[PDB]
């Protein structure tokens, strides 16, 4: 019965306690009835053995009543001796008994499902910093869903700042103390009858690799346990993607997701070197923000909050858009409904395609692509007809239903270069006269993790791209670190590594820095381990070191930071309170910061929207088709080959880009117009899809606004986001 | 008194059971329905606003009772007779929507709260039914108390963990003290069925917790005691309970209680006088050269108050040496990154800043970026 340790060693002293206890007031019980030889029994009071027990035990207790006490002489010995003896006695056992009731897993148990109640499991490197992110985006108060009760699974005991942050969200949170590769720890969470599981990862780590490893490990406990179950996880490198492919139950088909941060990471940053800003667009677009317009703010600080609370749902459209093309449809969508149209799940093996061209049809019960200020307006898109809902003024009335390349053709490619052929001085990088390009400071040791930088260059190298239209990337580090990355990233055309950090003026001023297009910096050295505010202090000195230095200020520029607070540092004119909160501060609308604390609040829309992950990576990465995955699993590289007419066909696809209303045929617009006409004008005559502008601040810093409505006037010196098609 | 109102509160429990009973054993060897089923979880939830009012008045309506005690207890169908029983008709059917939101019925009939519901409510029918007053098990009610963190934390008044869990021991504790001095209270005053009532001291309410007080102290006077049998075996119990509940919790109060920042707070400004903070590393070594230089007894000027902005706790070296310099010299806990921690210095209004390095380090580089 009694097994462990603890339990016996307990149980042993229990007997002993009352067996002397008991013991002793008998023998009281024949010294104070009897009497004594001294005296010749003179003196004799009596006692029950019932009401002797309370006379020890008090004296035990030392509490001290003196109702009933020993006259006798040899009574009182015994007692002072049973007092000699139990405060020796106890008083050494005590911190053996203390031993056993204190030594305890202080969380335990199991899981009690409500009935008609989801909830979902969370696993791995769950830390203050990474939970906080992580509950923000999914318990949300601007949020109209069930409450899905999260339950964490960590082995280790959480730390006092978030043993109070797990009891603040009280009702909403569960903690349990355990593994996630024990069938033990697995059946008392229930995750048979769970309905989903995440693994979130270790973002900041010396072996990178291994990291993944366990996490892949994890998945493979969780998927034997129970095949049928939707799992997300969180990897660094892009080529450990290919491990969960190895996994037989592993179906993307039926709800499995990956998140990368590399990938994830650098796109973004890359996306903002073709268009500015694009960073925060699709930062703000996926991730909950709470809109909240007070009479304190400017008029641009306000427009920028409408913006961020126009987020991505998808829903089946009417009978009506049957026969017609994607720009007819949205028409109608942006004129008529007040609705943005990103894309069309395509049937063919489905597919999703971003603003396809009038060739393109649309079928019966095909899943539309919306932005919008909420799920209750994308409604309007189901309930709609032609001949009933034609001439309505106010929209809120219509709700009625009684009516040279890769083997792949996405990227360009070149033969296998050594390092020596890329390489510069600084004089043959001043001789080379750069204009119009690609800066990278990266901060580095030789003995530091890889990033993985391919993930930045990658999607600067598409096939959408001309090639004179490329813009060259100039990277900027020591030698030892890109030796090792080499491997990867000499597969691609127009690269120049510079050697020697990026601190040294001698270095920026030979590269160029004067003319570009965005200046790069990323650290990669081993942060969050030391301090927690003096992390980016690398990355913050060479931010302000740029700014400052002059040549015969105005620079593009963006930055990779660990801290969002650090983000207080950057900018000059900080109008702004240390309280405030990351997304509404200055630099951030801008797009001269970038968090990568963004990539935790992608695993909460990736689990609500099962199209969501899919969506961005289409958007960041240009055309990265699952073919590359098994392609770059196999460990040759990036295959060549010229390519057929069928293959070198699939290049021609949507991109991202900015339009400046200064000069063109739509500068028309620009002295007086609206947003509404320009948007129909574009999408008839071009073939142009329009999403939202980046003025100037004031009348050379620029906010954004993600889709404005139609009566929203344009200046000449604003520009456009823009999804072309050639 | 002690059987004929006691009896009839065990007569809802027991054939309380038999009901549900025979019910399982239907179902074991083989709207109205569940329209209110939901409705019910749905009202008393604790999220929604209703939930929340409703357990309001049930900690407030529970103390109404309490107090009538006090005053009923001291003095030994009135007026405040049938004030209590307008709680108790709301504690039933309190205690009825309970039964049908919660799955468990042989689980819930066995519960905390819902045996105070067996021993209190019946009596106080009784007892404007046979027209003659017992003080009973109103003392029950202060267990009610308990739920005192729930409205807090909810309230957001409490917050971090240290408070939540220490203002969480205060309640257990009354309660715990007032519900025990009614258990003496029933048994002094009553006597025994052994003796057959022959011995029985009377003691009031308020002069019973002056006796369980100094025992859970572990003082013994002597001035007052049990000298019933059945008083002597509960006060042994009380006592054995009570050293390993107490000793138990001291452990995880000394954590709260111990486990907090030792300096703090915010610098205090006189009119018209200047102040100096000081930053980076601040050791023994490099404070005790800067302050002999700043505060040196041969210097004709005003005594500008240093302060120390350190994020780590002192040294024992140092510690002495900041409160031997105590009139001219303060410090405080804190970084100089937080604008929390900028903002109680005053630095706005301060003369000065200084930044103090460590001269020998490793990376030197690194020591000047910060």
């Amino acid at each position: 019965v009694l097994k462990t340790s603890t339990l016996i060693r307990l149980v042993q002293l229990v007997v002993s306690f009352v067996s002397l206890w008991l013991t002793a007031a008998g023998f009281l019980h024949l010294l104070e009835n009897s009497g004594d030889p001294f005296f010749d029994f003179g003196n004799a009071q009596h006692l029950t053995y019932w009401e002797c027990l309370y006379f020890l035990m008090v004296t035990m207790s030392t509490v001290g009543f003196g109702d009933i006490f020993a006259t006798t002489v040899l009574g009182r010995t015994f007692v002072v001796i049973f007092i000699m003896i139990f405060i020796g006695l106890f008083a050494s056992f005590i911190p053996e008994i203390a031993e056993i009731l204190g030594k305890r897993q202080k969380y335990g148990g199991s899981y009690k499902k409500e009935r008609g109640k989801r909830h979902v499991v969370v696993c791995g490197y769950i830390t203050f910093d990474s939970v906080s992110n992580f509950l923000k985006d999914f318990l949300h108060k601007d949020r109209e869903d069930v409450d899905v009760e999260i339950v964490f699974l960590h082995k280790g005991l959480p730390g006092l700042e978030l043993e109070g942050l797990l009891k603040r969200h009280f009702t909403q949170v569960e903690y349990f103390w355990g593994s996630v590769m024990d069938a033990n720890d697995l059946e008392r969470v229930k995750i048979q009858e769970a309905d989903a599981c995440l693994v979130l990862a270790n973002k900041y780590c010396q072996d990178p690799d291994q990291e993944d490893a366990a996490n892949i490990m994890r998945v493979i406990s969780i998927k034997n346990y129970h095949s049928d179950i939707k799992v997300i996880v969180q990897l660094l490198q892009y080529h450990n993607k290919a491990y969960l492919l190895n996994i037989p139950s592993w179906d993307w088909k039926r709800g499995d997701d990956a998140v990368c941060v590399a990938e994830l990471k650098l796109g973004f940053i890359a996306q903002s070197c073709l268009a500015p800003g694009f960073s925060t667009l699709m930062a703000n677009l996926f991730t909950m923000r709470s809109y909240k317009p007070t009479p304190e703010m400017s008029q641009w600080q306000t427009d920028y909050m409408r913006g961020t609370g126009m987020e991505m749902y998808t829903e089946y459209l009417s009978s009506a858009f049957n026969a017609l093309t994607f720009p007819e449809a949205a028409e109608l969508c942006f004129s008529k409904l007040k609705l943005l149209l990103l894309a069309i799940e395509v049937r063919q093996e489905s597919t999703l395609a971003i603003n396809p061209g009038p060739k393109v049809k649309i079928e019966n019960a095909t899943q539309g692509f919306f932005i919008a200020e909420s799920a209750e307006e994308v409604k309007r898109a189901f309930y709609y007809c032609k001949n009933c809902h034609a001439n309505v003024s106010d929209v809120r009335q219509i709700k009625k239903c009684k009516c040279k390349f890769d083997s792949t053709g996405m990227f360009h490619w070149c033969p296998d270069r050594p390092l020596n052929d890329c390489l510069q001085d600084r004089s043959q990088a001043s001789a080379s006269g750069l204009r119009n390009h690609v800066v990278v400071c990266l901060f580095a040791d030789a003995a530091s993790p890889l990033i993985g930088l391919r993930n930045l260059v990658m999607p600067l190298r598409a096939s959408n791209f001309h090639y004179h239209e490329l813009k060259p990337t100039i990277i900027v580090g020591n030698l030892d670190y890109l030796h090792r990355e080499w491997k990867t990233l000499q597969n691609f055309p127009k690269l120049s590594i510079l050697p020697g950090s990026p601190l040294n003026r001698a270095n920026l001023r030979a590269v160029n820095i004067n003319l570009c297009d965005m200046c790069v910096i990323v650290s990669a050295k081993d942060r969050n381990m030391e301090d927690p505010n003096l992390v980016d202090k690398e990355a913050i000195l060479c931010s302000l070191n740029i700014k400052a230095m002059t040549f015969d200020a105005n620079v593009p520029l963006i930055t990779e930071l660990a801290n969002d607070s650090n983000v207080q540092f950057l900018d000059q004119d900080d109008d702004d309170d240390p309280d405030t909160e990351l997304y509404m501060t200055q630099p951030f609308a801008c797009g001269t910061a970038f968090a990568v604390s963004v990539l935790d609040s992608l695993m909460s829309t990736s689990y609500f929207n099962d199209n969501a992950l899919t969506l961005i990576r289409t958007l960041i990465t240009g055309g990265a088709t699952p073919e590359l995955e098994q392609i770059l699993a196999e460990g040759a590289g990036m295959r060549g080959g010229y390519c057929s007419p069928a293959v070198l066909a699939n290049r021609d696809r949507c991109r991202v880009a900015q339009i400046s209303l200064f000069d063109g045929p739509l500068a028309q617009f620009g002295q007086g117009g609206h947003y509404g006409e320009l948007f129909v004008y574009a999408l008839r005559h071009f073939g142009i899809l329009c999403i939202g502008l980046y003025r100037f601040r004031d009348t050379s810093k620029r906010y954004v606004i993600t889709n404005p409505p139609e009566d929203f006037p344009l200046l000449p010196t604003d520009q456009v986001y823009v999804l072309t098609y050639k | 008194q002690w059987y004929s109102f006691l009896a009839s509160s065990l007569v809802t429990f027991g054939s309380g059971l038999v009901v549900i009973i025979i019910y399982r054993i239907v179902l074991w060897l083989c709207g109205w329905m569940t329209e209110a089923k939901d409705w019910a979880g749905e009202l008393i939830s604790g999220q929604t606003t209703t939930g929340r009012i409703l357990v309001g008045l049930v900690f407030l309506l529970s103390i109404a009772s309490l107090i009538i005690y006090f005053i009923d207890a001291s003095t030994n169908s009135s007026t405040t007779q049938q004030v209590d029983l307008a709680f108790n008709v709301f504690f039933m059917i309190y205690f009825f929507i309970r039964f049908v939101a919660a799955n468990d019925k042989l689980w819930f009939w066995v519960e905390l709260f819902s045996f105070v519901d067996y021993f209190t409510i019946p009596p106080s029918f009784v007892a404007i039914y046979l027209d003659r007053n017992w003080l009973g098990l109103r003392f029950l009610r202060a267990l009610r108390l308990m739920s005192i963190p729930d409205i807090l934390t909810y309230l957001n008044v409490l917050k971090t963990s240290t408070l939540i869990r220490l203002v969480q021991l205060v309640v257990s504790f009354v309660s715990l003290w007032l519900t025990a001095a009614g258990f003496l209270h029933l048994l002094e005053n009553s006597g025994d069925p052994f003796f057959d009532f022959g011995n029985a001291q009377h003691l009031t309410y308020w002069e019973c917790l002056y006796f369980l007080m100094v025992t859970m102290s572990t003082v013994g006077f002597g001035d007052i005691f049990a000298t019933t049998v059945l008083g002597r075996t509960f006060v042994v119990i009380f006592i054995m309970i009570f050293i390993g509940l107490f000793a138990s919790f001291i452990p995880e109060i000394a954590e709260i209680l111990g486990k907090r920042q030792k300096y703090g707070g915010s610098y205090k400004k006189e009119r018209g006088k200047r102040h100096v903070v000081v930053c980076g590393y601040i050791t023994f070594d490099s404070v005790s050269n800067f302050l002999k230089d700043f505060l040196h007894k041969d210097r004709e000027d005003v005594d500008v108050e240093i302060v120390f902005l350190h994020k780590g706790l002192p040294g024992l070296e140092l510690e002495g040496l900041l409160k031997r310099h105590f009139t001219q010299v303060e410090y405080f806990w804190g970084s100089v990154m937080d604008a929390n921690d900028l903002e109680r210095v005053k630095i706005q209004e301060a003369d000065a800043c200084l930044v103090l390095a460590n001269k020998y380090c490793q990376d030197p580089d690194q020591e000047d970026a910060a």
